[PDB]
C-alpha cells in the first residue's frame, strides 16, 4: 500500500518553565465511606441532572451502591 | 453577552508571573465559556475532518503555566492551528485556568483550534482526581456540573488529510467502521467499557499480539499487528494519540505507524519527561517540537 | 464488581506463547464470570432464535490454544458473531481457560455470542473426565460447584433464521414439538434418558433406519429418514450438530440434510482430524473454514 | 418431500488454514479409578444433587441420581 | 599450494529444523539522523572517548575519533 | 556478590513466551555481568587458542528468541561448547537480553563458551545502530558506557585446533604474523582502518584476485587466492567468519577454504535466510545444522 | 520419538492410607534471629573451619563452599 505521510528529522528543542510541579494527591486518602458517598453522588447527578442524548443513555456510567 | 477578548487577556496576563497565580474570572464568565464552546462542539462532527497545517498536542493535566509556554513555543492562536488530544484537567493545580483558556481559544478560532475528549474529561474521573475539588474550592459545585455538560459534547476523534487518525487513548476491538464513531450522539458520558471507552483509555503494548490486559484496570492494550491491519483497512498512514507519559514528549510504536504525544513536561513533578507537539504541514510532513525540563 | 476487560485481556495475553502456558485469573474473577453469564443465559430463551451472519463451532474440550487459533482464523468477537455447540471442558489440559474466555465473551457481547450446552456441561460427566480435577487442583471444589450452577442454565438448542436447527448431540424420539424444548425449565440437570438427554448425546448412523443402539451406552442413534421427516415437519433445511470427531472438521449426513461440526483439531493427540466452523451469511449461504494439522 | 422449496445453500469453496502444532496428548485420570472410587463418587453426586445443586421445581424429575 | 595435506573434513549431512516464526522487522532510526544530529553525536563520542572511556596506554592511537 | 544462577534462570525462563518479552535484570546485576565478564576476557588471550568439540555461530543482532532457539537446537551450555563470532547487539530489539545471557554464560562456563568481537561491539557503531538507544530507554547512558568497557576487552580472533582461523569479518593486508594480533593491548577501541579494523570489517569477494573495494565504505574485500595464500603460510585449513547474511546460514568460498556463518534467520525480517551453526568434533570433522524459516 | 520408547515402570491404582501421629510439630527457628554481626561472625567461623580443620579430598578443594567476609 502506498504511503503518503513523511516525517522530518529535525526535532526542535526548547526549555520548559522550571517550577515545582509536585502536587497533593487527595484521591489516595479516600476511605471506603468516602467512595460510597461519591458513588451515591454521581448516580444521583447522572440520573437526574446530567444531560444525555436519548440515544446515548446506554453509555452512562453508573456506579455500584 | 460574552467578553471573550477580556477573558483571554486576563488569562494570558499572568504570563510572566510566578506559576500558581490564579486568573480570576467571574462565575458568569466561566459559564459563558462552557455554554458557547459546547454549542460549537455540537455544531462540528464528533469525528473531526481536519486539514494541515496543524500542530497536535497531548496531555496538559492542569499545568497551566506549561500550557502558556506551549503556546509561546508554537505560537499563540491563530499563529498556528492546534489539535489537543484530551486530558486538560485533573492532577495539576490549575485545571480551571487551563480549560478556560482552551475553551476560549475554541470560541475565538473555531475553525483553527480543536479539542478532543480525554478520559479525564468525564464526570466520574475528574470527580476524584482534582478538577471537582478545584471547582468547589474556588467557586461552587454547580460550576463542575456546567463543565461536565461541556465535556460530554467534546469530539472524540479526528482525521487529518484522510491519513492521520487522532484520539486520546487508542484503538478498540469494537471499532470496525468510522461510521460507528460518527453515530455516537452527544451529549454523552464515557462508559465503563465499549467503543467510546477504548477510544479514550486503551494503550499500545509491544508484548501483546492482538489485545491484552490494561494495567489501568480499564479497557485493553493492543499490539502492532492490530495497528497495521487498522491503517491498511482504512487507508491511513498513522495513529496519533496521547494518554501515556513518554520520555521525549513523543514516542513511536509499530514502526512509526502510531505515535504517542505527551505535552506536560516534568509530569506531576514525578517524571523527568519533556512535553512535545507534532507539526503537520500541507505536504503531510511531520515534525516534532519539544519542551524539555532544564 | 467485575473487571471484564481485564479478565478477557489477561486470557488473550497468552496469544503468541507456546501452548500450555496458563492464565492466572483469581477465584472471585472466575466466580464473577459464572454468576453474570448464568444470569444472561436465564434472561435468554432456552431455545435460541438467532439470525445470520453467524459462525458456528463445535467441540473444544479444553484445547484452549486451538480456540485462540480458531478466533484468529474466523475473527475475534465482535468481528464475527459466534454460536458454540457445547463440550467446552474435559479431556483437555486447559478447560478453565477455555470456558472462562467463552463465558467472558458471552457477557461482553450477549446479543452476538452464544453457547449451547454439551453433554460434558453437566456435573456427573465433567466430574470424571477432567474438569473437576482441574478445578480442585488450581482452586477448589466450591468453584466446580459454581460452574455447575452456570452449566445447568445453558441453553439447549438454537434455530438460525427459521432454517438451521442446532444442538450438541442430535434428535430425540421424544421431540415432537419445539414447545417441548421451550418448556424445559432452568436450572436443570441432564437426565440419563429423555428429550434433554438425546439433544446432547444422540448420534447419526447410516446403518440405522430409524433409531438404534448407541455405542456410548447413552441415548440413541438415528438414521437419515428421521432427519428428512424432521426437516419437512418443521420446515427446516438443516440440522447442525457436533459431538463426534470427523476427519475434515465437518461431515454431512442424509443428503446434506445434517452436518457434524468438530473444532478441536488433532483431538487428544490421538486423531489426525481438522477442526472446522460453518459461516452463515444474511442470505443463508453456508461455507466451511477448517484448521488442518500439518 | 421434494416440492418443499429449500432455502439454504452451501458454498463450494472451503477455506483451509494450518492448525497449531503442539503435543495435545493428555493424561486420562478416569482410567486409574477403581470400583470403590466410583462408588464414593456416586455417593458424592447423590448428596450434592440432593442437598446443594439448585434445580427448578419443574425440573427435579430430570436430576440424574446414581446407584450406590 | 596443491599438495599441502589437509586435516579438516566436512560432513555431507546438513540437519534442518524450523526457526521460530515471528515478525522480525524493526525500526531503523539511524537512517533518520540529521547532519545536526550526526554532528552532536560526533561531539558526544569525542568527549566520551577522550575523557571517560578507558583505553590501554599502548592502544590510544587506535581510538576512533570523529570529525567535528 | 553476584547470584549468577538466578540471573541465568530469569533470562532462560522466557523461553516459550511470545518473542519480544523482556527480562528484568537490575542495573547492578547487569553491571556485575559486565565487570566480571570483562575480567575473564582480559584474563584470556586476545587470540584465542581453542580445541574441538565446539559449535561456532554467526551474527545474532539482538534477536534474543532466535538465540534461545539456537541453544535449544544445539544444546544449552554446557551440553555443547560454543564460539560466537560477534555482532550480538544492534538492529534487533533485544540486544540487552542477548548480551547479558552470553556474558552470563561466559562467567558460568569460561572454558567452554567464547565470544569474539564484532564490528558492532564498538562504541561508534552501537551508538548509532540501536544498542545505545536500548540502554538509555530501559536503564541509562552510564550502563552503555559500562558495556563499552566490557566490549573493548573482547578477544578479536580464535584458532581452533591449529587449523580453523576465526574472526567476525576477515583477513587484512596488514596481517603477516599472528603476533600482530597478539600484541594488541586491551582495553582498545576499533580504529578507522588497519589490521584491527579489517579483521572486523572485511569481506570476501569472488571477483577480486587480491584486494578490492568494500561497499561498506570501510576496510577492503579480499579474493580466494588471498585466502589460499594465507592458509598455506600458516598451515591452516579453514577461515571461519560471519559478517554477511547468506541464504542457507552457511556459505563456502574459495573452494571451501573459507566459510561464512550467519545465525540470525529471516535476518531483519528483510531476508528469507536460514541461521546456521558449524559443529567441529574431535577429529576436525565439521558439520552444519541450520534453522530455516517456513 | 519420545513416545515410542518402551517403558518398564508401572503404577498401582490403589493407594494405602493410614493416620499419622497427632502431636504438635511447631518448632523454634533460631536462624530467623541472626543479626548482621552474627552472620558475619558465623561466616568467619566457617571460613576458619573449612580452611584449616575440615578434611577435604585433594581433588575436591575447589568445591569447598567458602563465605563472603
Ligand atoms: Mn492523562
Ligand atoms: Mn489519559
Ligand atoms: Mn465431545
Ligand atoms: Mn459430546
Ligand atoms: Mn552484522
Ligand atoms: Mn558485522
Amino acid at each position: 500500500r502506498k504511503i503518503l505521510i513523511r516525517f522530518s528529522d529535525y526535532v526542535e528543542v526548547a526549555d520548559a518553565q522550571d517550577y515545582d510541579r509536585r502536587a497533593d494527591k487527595p484521591w489516595t486518602r479516600l476511605t471506603a465511606a468516602d467512595k460510597a458517598a461519591i458513588r451515591k453522588e454521581l448516580n444521583e447527578f447522572k440520573s437526574t441532572e446530567m444531560e444525555v442524548h436519548e440515544l446515548s443513555r446506554h453509555l452512562t456510567r453508573f456506579h455500584r451502591p | 453577552s460574552l467578553n471573550l477578548d477580556s477573558i483571554i487577556g486576563r488569562l494570558l496576563e499572568v504570563q510572566g508571573s510566578r506559576p500558581g497565580k490564579n486568573v480570576q474570572l467571574t462565575e458568569n464568565e466561566i459559564r459563558g465559556l462552557c455554554l458557547k464552546s459546547r454549542e460549537i462542539f455540537l455544531s462540528q462532527p464528533i469525528l473531526l475532518e481536519l486539514e494541515a497545517p496543524l500542530k497536535i498536542c497531548g496531555d496538559i493535566h492542569g499545568q497551566y503555566y506549561d500550557l502558556l509556554r506551549l503556546f509561546e513555543y508554537g505560537g499563540f492562536p491563530p499563529e498556528s492551528n492546534y489539535l489537543f488530544l484530551g486530558d486538560y484537567v485533573d492532577r495539576g493545580k490549575q485545571s480551571l485556568e487551563t480549560i478556560c483558556l482552551l475553551l476560549a481559544y475554541k470560541i475565538k478560532y473555531p475553525e483553527n483550534f480543536f479539542l478532543l475528549r480525554g478520559n479525564h474529561e468525564c464526570a466520574s474521573i475528574n470527580r476524584i482526581y482534582g478538577f471537582y475539588d478545584e471547582c468547589k474550592r474556588r467557586y461552587n459545585i454547580k460550576l463542575w456540573k456546567t463543565f461536565t455538560d461541556c465535556f460530554n459534547c467534546l469530539p472524540i476523534a479526528a482525521i487529518v488529510d484522510e491519513k492521520i487518525f487522532c484520539c486520546h487513548g487508542g484503538l478498540s476491538p469494537d471499532l470496525q467502521s468510522m461510521e460507528q464513531i460518527r453515530r455516537i450522539m452527544r451529549p454523552t458520558d464515557v462508559p465503563d467499557q465499549g467503543l467510546l471507552c477504548d477510544l479514550l483509555w486503551s494503550d499500545p503494548d509491544k508484548d501483546v499480539q492482538g489485545w491484552g490486559e490494561n494495567d489501568r484496570g480499564v479497557s485493553f492494550t493492543f499490539g502492532a499487528e492490530v495497528v497495521a491491519k487498522f491503517l491498511h483497512k482504512h487507508d491511513l498512514d498513522l495513529i496519533c494519540r496521547a494518554h501515556q507519559v513518554v520520555e521525549d514528549g513523543y514516542e513511536f510504536f509499530a514502526k512509526r505507524q502510531l505515535v504517542t504525544l505527551f505535552s506536560a513536561p516534568n509530569y506531576c513533578g514525578e517524571f523527568d519527561n519533556a512535553g512535545a507537539m507534532m507539526s503537520v504541514d500541507e505536504t503531510l510532513m511531520c515534525s516534532f517540537q519539544i519542551l524539555k525540563p532544564a
